[PDB]
């Protein structure tokens, strides 16, 4: 039921740069229910944040997560080579769970 | 933490030795009904959950049992508690073909099917507690309200 | 560490079904929701559905609500998944997915914190 749109839907920046990616929801979710995930080509989603604000294991400051209700946030401040990916925000406040559309960061 | 979720007075009381499985449901469920957490067949439905999925735990000292059923008919995140006199019989969760002598029942209502986990991660915290335990088998309803209050705002 | 190995690539035809396994190790596998994913080539995520194996409480979305089957044998820590009545738009790489602990080796966020390889399902004839 819970849609999420996030923008933009594709996005080029130089090493270095900051990236603001973000994640829309068509109703009120509880902050303590989004996460944010990377998936590079040809290997499974990597968990970067959850519960909104609270940064996963492993996962550098770099990465930071910001939002309460239906606008959500994923800034990705000193860009790495290795951060060119798609990245997916996640709602899990209810069943059905739903995914973005995605956003490919380049 | 287990945030999120409801727990009046009326949510914690004692059984006599006459109640059996059934009994003890309809019984934790009543105050949830009243105050409009599940659906008015919130009873019926946990009853049929433990007959082909036990949700009996056999923790020394005290058994304790998790009651419960879908997250669609929880309307609202709640707990109730129940405690026995004389210890009742649940079947092991686990699969194992011996009874689970159950003193303690944690009720659990959830909503969100993704909570579920904090909550069992909760419950499996306390139980594991032995001092607790033994408190709640003699404290009043009163007394057994303000404990599980303390322990469930953290 | 948390490793789910999924098991291999099938080619199904249009009516069959399949059924995927995913083998947990490496932490709890009782107390903790096993989620199943999918995503077909260049389309993006979507939740079929999980279980918690402790109560066998299984949940499922209301898109795959009859033709998806979820299991967990708790004697050998594998979850399952069966999709039936399969056809084309089923075509997509079928991921099993555990949620993370809070802090080093914990309660449980709800997001999906280990991901298996992945089970590349293909509908044709």
């Amino acid at each position: 039921e819970i849609v999420l749109t996030q923008s933009p839907g594709t996005l080029s920046l130089s090493p270095g740069e900051r990236a603001t990616l973000s994640c829309r929801a068509s109703q009120s979710v509880s902050s303590s229910y989004l996460a944010w995930y990377q998936q590079k080509p040809g290997q499974a989603p990597r968990l970067l944040i959850y519960g909104a604000s609270s940064r996963a294991t492993g996962i550098p400051d770099r990465f930071s997560g910001s939002g309460s209700g239906t606008d959500f946030t994923l800034t990705i401040s000193r860009l790495e080579p290795e951060d060119f990916a798609v990245y997916y925000c996640q709602q899990y406040g209810s069943s059905p769970s739903t995914f973005g559309q995605g956003t490919k960061v380049e | 933490a287990m945030q999120g979720i409801h727990f009046r007075r009326h949510y914690v009381r004692h059984l006599p030795k006459e109640v059996s499985q059934n009994d003890i449901i309809k019984a934790l469920a009543s105050p949830l009904i009243n105050d409009g957490m599940v659906v008015s067949d919130f009873a019926d439905h946990v009853i049929t959950r433990e007959q082909n999925f036990p949700t009996g735990l056999p923790v020394e000292p005290v058994g304790v049992a998790i009651p419960h059923t879908d997250s669609k008919y929880v309307r609202q995140n709640a707990i109730s508690v129940g405690i026995l006199a004389e210890p009742v019989n649940f079947e092991d969760a686990g699969g194992e073909p011996d009874p689970v002598p159950v003193r303690v029942v944690f009720m659990l209502a959830l909503g969100n099917w993704f909570d579920i986990t904090n909550v069992l991660w909760w419950i499996m915290d306390v139980i594991q507690d032995e001092d607790f335990m033994q408190q709640l088998l003699v404290m009043n309803d009163d007394e057994i309200y303000q404990s599980i209050y303390t322990r469930i705002s953290e | 560490q948390v490793q789910l190995v999924q098991s291999g690539a099938e080619v199904k035809k249009p009516g069959s079904s399949v059924k995927v396994s995913c083998k947990a190790s490496g932490g709890t596998f009782s107390s903790y929701a096993i989620s199943w994913v999918r995503q077909a080539p260049g389309q993006g995520l979507e939740w079929m559905g999980g279980i918690i194996p402790i109560f066998g409480t299984a949940n499922y979305a209301q898109k795959f609500q009859g033709r998806v089957t979820i299991t967990a044998d708790k004697s050998t820590s594998t979850a399952y998944m069966e999709l039936s009545s399969l056809r084309s738009e089923d075509t997509a790489v079928y991921y099993c997915a555990r949620e993370g602990t809070t802090g080093w080796g914990g309660k449980p966020i709800g997001a999906f914190a280990y991901w298996g390889q992945g089970t590349l399902v293909t509908v044709s004839s």
